[PDB]
């Protein structure tokens, strides 16, 4: 099977200490994220919420966002 | 108000079943539910430090919670327990 | 999946023996087995830090394990215990 999780990536250029895994950042950058040249698809969800007398505060958690993505939201009351 | 005031508490109790009566030792047993409610600004908190709207304590008496959070709370007891 | 989804739990229960019925106090006793199962990526680990494929906890309730590992777990209770 495949695997899932978070990772840390260290890249070096003519820096032989990187293969030890302990290279501290130095010098001027040379590589960048490739995805920042492009864009993907859209996901939309709609939910109905009610604020009772004792439940006037509500919070919701969102999934992780990759770098360069965008987030939008809007709320419209049912009535008055 | 110049003078300090007493905190107001709402109480309610319901009886579900009478499960026994002892006629020689003069005692009875009952099953039911109890509910208390009060308002105290000293227990308030800000959501941005925990990301939650409800803070809960479980499997503890009022005295234990009051001792843990170092604030006075309305503890109670059954008189003829 | 915008926003979030509730974790799905599989449950099963079996009854081995009815060991008593109280007709005045209206209660009964039963012996059986309970099983739960769910999937949560937050509990996943990497084998190379322990050299094992199974991580186990023994003689503890779900609440105790959740408090020890600081992760939400599906605790349960018997309603009429």
């Amino acid at each position: 099977t495949y695997t899932t999780g978070s990772f840390q990536l260290i890249l070096g250029l003519n820096a032989p200490q990187v293969i030890s895994g302990e290279g501290e950042p130095e010098g001027e950058v040379f590589a960048s994220l490739a995805s920042l040249e492009i864009k993907p698809e859209a996901h939309v969800q709609e939910l109905e919420i009610r604020l009772d007398k004792d439940t006037r505060y509500l919070t919701q958690h969102t999934r992780n966002l990759q770098p360069g993505d965008t987030f939008h939201a809007l709320v419209e009351p049912i009535g008055e | 108000s110049v003078f300090l005031e007493s905190d107001l508490v709402t109480v309610g109790l319901a009886v579900d079943q009478i499960v026994g009566v002892d006629q020689r030792s003069e005692n009875f047993s009952v099953v039911g539910t109890l509910k208390l409610s009060w308002h105290d600004p000293k227990l308030g908190f800000s959501p941005d430090q925990c990301g939650c709207t409800v803070k809960s304590f479980e499997d503890a008496s009022i005295r234990a919670v009051a001792g843990e959070i170092n604030l006075p709370l309305p503890s109670f007891s059954f008189y003829n327990q």
